[PDB]
């Protein structure tokens, strides 16, 4: 039920915007882009990736034991 | 010295009309024409005498937000062909 011209109130703020057929759609594509994904990658590997390695460990440690205590040897 | 500079650079005879309408005659205006305005570019025409050069037009929006503001000017405008175009009519 919430509509353009009723929202909120903002004072103050100029916007400029430029036609879509003035400028390109992949601006510096690959020389921007590229260093952006490794600060990003940077800013959140440490937490995503010790719970998943923590997942990993559990995981190879699970099947190796499994597959050990299936097999005797003294009896 | 920014002023007479431009001043200098704008201000001649090629460039400005003495424009007149009423009760007069041609050759009065004519008259005091060479009475006053002569001395401007009987000698001064030199220096780059001075090339416009087109403005390209973009397609593009600035909004300034004001909600403090009663009421919402927008103008909005395609880019139109110069003065010399028949297709102004």
């Amino acid at each position: 039920g919430r509509q353009f011209g009723h929202l909120t109130r903002v004072r103050h703020v100029i916007t400029y915007s430029l036609s879509p057929f003035e400028q390109r759609a992949f601006p510096h594509y690959f020389s921007k882009g590229i260093p952006n994904v490794l600060r990003r990658t940077r800013a959140c590997i440490l937490r995503v990736a010790p719970p998943f390695v923590a997942f990993y460990l559990v995981y190879t440690w699970g099947t190796q034991e499994f597959e050990k205590s299936k097999r005797k040897n003294p009896a | 010295a920014d002023l007479t500079e431009y001043l200098s650079r704008h201000y001649k005879a090629p460039r400005m009309v003495l424009a007149a309408a009423g009760g007069l005659e041609h050759r009065q205006l004519l008259d005091l024409a060479q009475k006053h305005f002569s001395g401007l570019s009987g000698t001064y025409d030199e220096d780059a005498v001075p090339t416009l050069s087109p403005c390209r037009f973009t397609g593009s929006q600035i909004c300034h937000r004001e909600d403090g503001l009663p009421l919402a000017h927008v103008a909005i405008a395609v880019e139109g062909p110069g003065w010399a175009h028949p297709d102004n009519v």
